[PDB]
């Protein structure tokens, strides 16, 4: 553990130890602009939850 | 102590009517100020400078 | 400098040596809340420039 928990994202800061990357298809910015061709069984999630990009 | 000497106040006009600052913003290439929270909507950058 | 430098934000992430802290009257969130009756000679200002709160 010590030096290698360290869960870095850009700037947003230092987490550390377990934490939680969520995968979901209901995401609306998402589907507009990636999934759109493809359904619930085969899609893209942005996992990145920062309301800014 | 009543009328307009009251609430308002007399002074030198100024054709440019009012000397406002701009705000530079570098975000690809300098670090984000202090509390300044990093984006991408350009309404909203870092700002790095700000001048009359 | 070393391990002094770190100037620190809530959980915004460490910066490094010098930066920049900014006192401005114009800025309109601020206005309307805190120096509503007072004037340009005496006001108060929000130096946390962070949009969220």
């Amino acid at each position: 553990t010590g030096g290698r928990n360290s869960i870095r994202y850009s700037e947003l800061a230092p987490l550390f130890d377990t934490t939680r990357v969520y995968l979901v298809d209901n995401k609306s910015t998402d589907v507009a602009s990636l999934n759109y061709q493809n359904d619930h069984s085969n899609f893209l999630t942005t996992v990145i939850q920062n309301n800014d990009y | 102590q009543t009328g307009i000497r009251s609430w308002t106040l007399l002074c030198t006009p100024d054709v440019t009517c009012g000397s406002e600052q701009v705000y530079w913003s570098l975000p690809d290439m300098m670090q984000d100020p202090v509390t300044f929270r990093s984006t991408s909507q350009i309404s909203n950058f870092p700002v790095v400078g700000a001048e009359l």
